[PDB]
């Protein structure tokens, strides 16, 4: 098929789908032979020693998106970006300035998870959670591994499955806490983290090592 | 091409 221009994407879909639901999910984001690149690359981190241990048997490493062999990682944080930057100020009231590098989290099956949480529950400026799914073929019926949402304000929760070049967005505030429910196989996910300018200046949180 | 707007999920293909 065509996928959705970006600009269009933006505009028709995640600006009202966030505004409304504060959950947004695109399938099918960059594409088969993109995604399985992707895959190669956060593969090879991981047999090449790269993560490091993160209530949570995760096992993380930062990419700033240069480095040599994340060339893929590299562009699909510049295609989420280009997603934030064609949103044009009109994600809530948030004056988005900023974000983190990527975060790539591995739960390595066995039962492994997240207990449930908040991002960013002391203001400190985190607005927005970006994150991109890599797992081919994933099945939660056969390997768990689902992201529970529970928005504020519902009664029902949401179930997110880790699909094979799946993107979300979410609030990253204290509207959804949320959990990884237990992975029984390797559970791969890029995340980014977007700031708002001001919350972000406020330093509610001073970082010291 | 079609978003049900009680939910959020969308393909973009
Ligand atoms: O992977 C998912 O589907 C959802 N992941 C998380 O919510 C999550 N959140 C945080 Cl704050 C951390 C923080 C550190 C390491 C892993 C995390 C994680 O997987
Ligand atoms: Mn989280």
């Amino acid at each position: 098929t065509k996928p959705l221009p970006a600009l269009k994407l933006a505009l028709e879909y995640i600006v009202p789908c966030m505004n409304k639901h504060g959950i947004c999910v695109v399938d099918d984001f960059l594409g088969k032979e993109t995604g399985q690149q992707i895959g190669d690359e956060v593969r090879a981190l991981h047999d090449t020693g790269k993560f490091t241990d993160g209530i949570r048997g995760d096992k993380i490493t930062w990419i700033e998106g240069k480095e040599p062999g994340c060339e893929t990682i590299g562009l699909l944080m510049s295609s989420m970006d280009d997603l934030i930057r064609h949103c044009n100020g009109k994600l809530g009231s948030y004056k988005i300035n900023g974000r983190t590098k990527a975060m790539v989290a591995c739960y390595p099956g066995n039962g492994t998870g997240y207990v449930r949480h908040v991002d960013n529950p002391n203001g400190d400026g985190r607005c927005v959670t970006c994150i991109y799914y890599l797992n081919k073929d994933w099945d939660a019926k056969v390997s768990g591994g689902i992201l529970r949402i529970f928005p504020e304000g519902k009664a029902q929760f949401a179930d997110i499955e880790p699909k094979f070049d799946r993107l979300l967005f979410f609030w990253s505030d204290r509207r959804n806490p949320h959990e990884v429910q237990p992975a029984y196989a390797t559970r791969y996910a890029i995340t980014v983290w977007y700031f708002d300018a001001d919350e972000r200046a406020r330093a509610k949180v001073k970082y010291l090592t | 091409x079609v978003w049900l707007t009680d939910t959020w999920v969308l393909s973009r293909t």
